[PDB]
């Protein structure tokens, strides 16, 4: 990785729900969710047949 | 949580429980956890190496 | 005033109307934070004042 | 202000070489101009330096 | 060479200025030591003899009558004038006394000897007498450890209190000392007022501070005279502190017989060469050294490999 | 690498840095017309570099 970004929830300027939000993705984020969603997404076809 | 301090500029890591307690501003370092090992050597290779 | 004594102002610190509390500025934040290599460390020099 | 009593400049003197005082105007009499030079020339202040 | 006289009174000596009493020639800076005698101290009383050049503030020719040992101590009183002074006593069993000079003066000097023999009241090691304290380390030749564990090997304080350590280095004659720091540790850096070790030069006065360290980092300081005094300030709270110094005698070159030459403008003596232990900057002296032979497949012939 | 080693890799004098080269292994930095100077009478050195 040469940048680092990061993605996020939008909310508008000065909304309730971004602190609500950012206390819930951190607790997916623990639990696993996060990367159980990810690998379901990015697996794809489940490649390279013998490396 | 006591107002003793301001800032907290430090390696304090985002975590659920204290996310929930006192306010983080958005990371200036991401990490993880990886693996320490050593380095190969190649001083034993075996003693049939021909 | 006393010549053998020097001046004897009472001035005492303490009469003044209740006005003007002091440290009125812009406030210095107590940054708190620990040290762990290399996050904070403790500067490596001769000269003691600091 | 030269010293009442006594009439030896020496501690006055001193203090005019290590303060870096090389304008001086004297307001004596002829008669204690004569004595300040001889307590000048025992110092180290009758350079090219002094005025 | 010229101070004056020290006459071994059986209680208290009445010293002189250098040339008592003519004029005393300027630039001497006399250090004069009152050993004041256990069971007891110093009183000293001034004489009605007392010309020593009048100044603003005594910022020039002056007498300190500072109660201590040397340099650092508590300072009693600055004696400039013509006026002579009186009432001199000691709050310890030990008394400094330096006498300074400019360079453009006149003056006559002063004399006192002795006056006490009552009993002292404090008992700061533990028991009836007790002094302030033995920590007078005289150690010489051409190198030696200056370590900081001396102070409880030699049994000199309790464990607990504060401690106020001096060594003092003395050379080979016509030398001067390369005080080097080989370990440093504190546990209050940046704190002067609790840990700090500071070098002096040619005496243990105040006018020789050369370095005062209480930071993470010692230096290698290198004095210009044959005498070095090193002290330790650690109080109450702070000791754990400790240093190991190693002086080294050195002659600035043009190095003979008996030298090495360092390339560092030292010259050292050559039992300083490959003693073990490194005494110049870069070890020059620890090179060249331990240089054995080739042996080979001869002194493989061992339990393992001799063997098969 | 010089400010952390230092006493080691910093020399007193130019005297000093021609015979620590000569006998040790260093490479030593200095003046342009010093090297040119030292070199053409000292067969045994070089000047590496621009
Ligand atoms: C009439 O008055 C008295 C007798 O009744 C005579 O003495 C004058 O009064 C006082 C005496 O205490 C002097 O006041 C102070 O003099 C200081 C001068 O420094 C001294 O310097 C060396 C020692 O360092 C001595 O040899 C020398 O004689 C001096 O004594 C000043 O520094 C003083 O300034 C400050 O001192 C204290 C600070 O705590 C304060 O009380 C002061 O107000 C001031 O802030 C102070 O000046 C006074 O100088 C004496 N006069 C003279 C001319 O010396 C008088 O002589 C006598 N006659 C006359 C004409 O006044
Ligand atoms: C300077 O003035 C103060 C008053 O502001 C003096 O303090 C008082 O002095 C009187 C008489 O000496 C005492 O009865 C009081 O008890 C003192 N009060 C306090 C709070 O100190 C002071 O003594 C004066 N200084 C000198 C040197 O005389
Ligand atoms: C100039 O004088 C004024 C008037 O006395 C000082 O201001 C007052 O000081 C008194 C105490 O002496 C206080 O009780 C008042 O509250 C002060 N008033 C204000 C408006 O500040 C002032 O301190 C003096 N200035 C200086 C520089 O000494
Ligand atoms: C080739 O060069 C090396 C460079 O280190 C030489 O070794 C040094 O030569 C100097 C000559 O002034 C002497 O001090 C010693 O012989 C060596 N110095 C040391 C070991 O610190 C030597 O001329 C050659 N060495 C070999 C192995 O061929
Ligand atoms: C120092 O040199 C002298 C001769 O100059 C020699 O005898 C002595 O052993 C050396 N070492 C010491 C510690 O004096
Ligand atoms: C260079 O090598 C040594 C010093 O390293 C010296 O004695 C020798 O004479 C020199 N060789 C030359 C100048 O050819």
């Amino acid at each position: 990785l040469i940048d680092s970004k990061g993605y996020g929830v939008g909310t508008p300027m000065g909304s309730p729900y971004r602190d609500k939000i950012t206390i819930a993705i951190l607790q997916l984020q623990e639990e696993g969710k996060l990367h159980m969603m990810k690998e379901k997404w990015w697996r794809g076809n489940g490649c390279p047949e013998e490396e | 949580i006591d107002h003793k301090a301001d800032l907290a500029v430090a390696p304090l890591a985002i975590t659920y429980v204290r996310e929930k307690v006192i306010d983080f501003s958005k990371p200036f370092m991401t990490l993880g956890i990886s693996i320490l090992y050593r380095k190969p050597n190649g001083t034993n290779p075996g003693v049939f190496s021909f | 005033w006393d010549p053998a004594s020097g001046l004897n102002m009472t001035e005492s610190q303490k009469g003044k109307p209740a006005n003007i509390t002091d440290s009125l500025s812009n406030r210095s934040l107590i940054v708190t934070t620990i040290l762990e290599e290399p996050y904070v460390l403790f500067k490596k020099s001769d000269k003691p004042l600091y | 202000q030269l010293p009442a009593d006594t009439k030896d400049a020496k501690p006055l003197l001193k203090e005019m070489k290590r303060g870096k005082e090389f304008h001086v105007i004297f307001d004596c009499s002829h008669e204690m101009a004569a004595g300040i030079l001889k307590q000048a020339l025992a110092m180290g202040m009758m350079t090219e330096y002094y005025h | 060479t010229q101070c004056g006289i020290w006459v071994r009174t059986s209680n208290g000596g009445h010293f002189a200025s250098p040339n008592y009493p003519d004029s005393y020639p300027p630039n001497k800076e006399c250090i004069y030591i009152l050993e004041a005698a256990p069971r007891q101290r110093i009183e000293l009383t001034f004489d009605e003899r007392y010309y020593i050049e009048p100044s603003f503030e005594c910022r020039f020719d002056h007498l300190e009558v500072r109660d201590g040992p040397f340099g650092f101590s508590p300072l009693i009183d600055r004696y400039c004038g013509m006026k002579s002074p009186a009432l001199i006593r000691s709050t310890g069993r030990f008394m400094w006394i330096k006498f300074s000079s400019d360079e453009e003066l006149e003056g006559l000097g002063f004399r006192a000897k002795y006056s006490f023999i009552p009993d002292p009241d404090f008992t700061y090691l533990g028991g009836i007498l007790n002094p302030i304290p033995d920590c007078q380390f005289e150690l010489s030749g051409a190198d030696g450890i200056v370590r900081s564990s001396q102070v409880e090997q030699e049994e000199k304080t309790k464990p607990g209190q504060a401690v106020d350590c001096i060594w003092t280095i003395k050379a080979t004659p016509k030398a001067k000392i390369y005080l080097r720091f080989l370990d440093y540790q504190m546990e209050h850096s940046n704190e002067c007022k609790r840990n700090f070790v500071a070098v002096y030069d040619g005496s243990s006065a105040i006018e020789n501070l050369k370095a005062k360290f209480c930071s993470t980092v010692a230096n290698d300081v290198m004095l210009k005279t044959g005498v070095g005094v090193i002290r330790m300030w650690a109080d109450e709270g702070s000791r754990l502190s400790r240093f190991r110094m190693l002086f080294t005698s050195f002659v600035e070159p043009p190095c003979t017989s008996s030298t090495f030459f360092c390339h560092s403008n030292m010259c050292i003596n050559n039992s300083l060469v490959c003693n073990g232990v490194q005494n110049c900057a870069y070890p020059w002296d620890e090179n060249h050294c331990k240089e054995k032979k080739k042996a080979g497949l001869f002194e493989q012939i061992t339990k393992t490999h001799g063997t098969i | 690498f010089m400010s952390s080693r230092r006493q080691s890799v910093l020399v007193k004098s130019n005297e000093e840095g021609i015979q620590r080269v000569l006998t040790s292994d260093y490479a030593f930095l200095m003046e342009s017309t010093t090297i040119e100077f030292v070199t053409q009478r000292n067969c045994n050195l070089t000047q590496i570099g621009g």
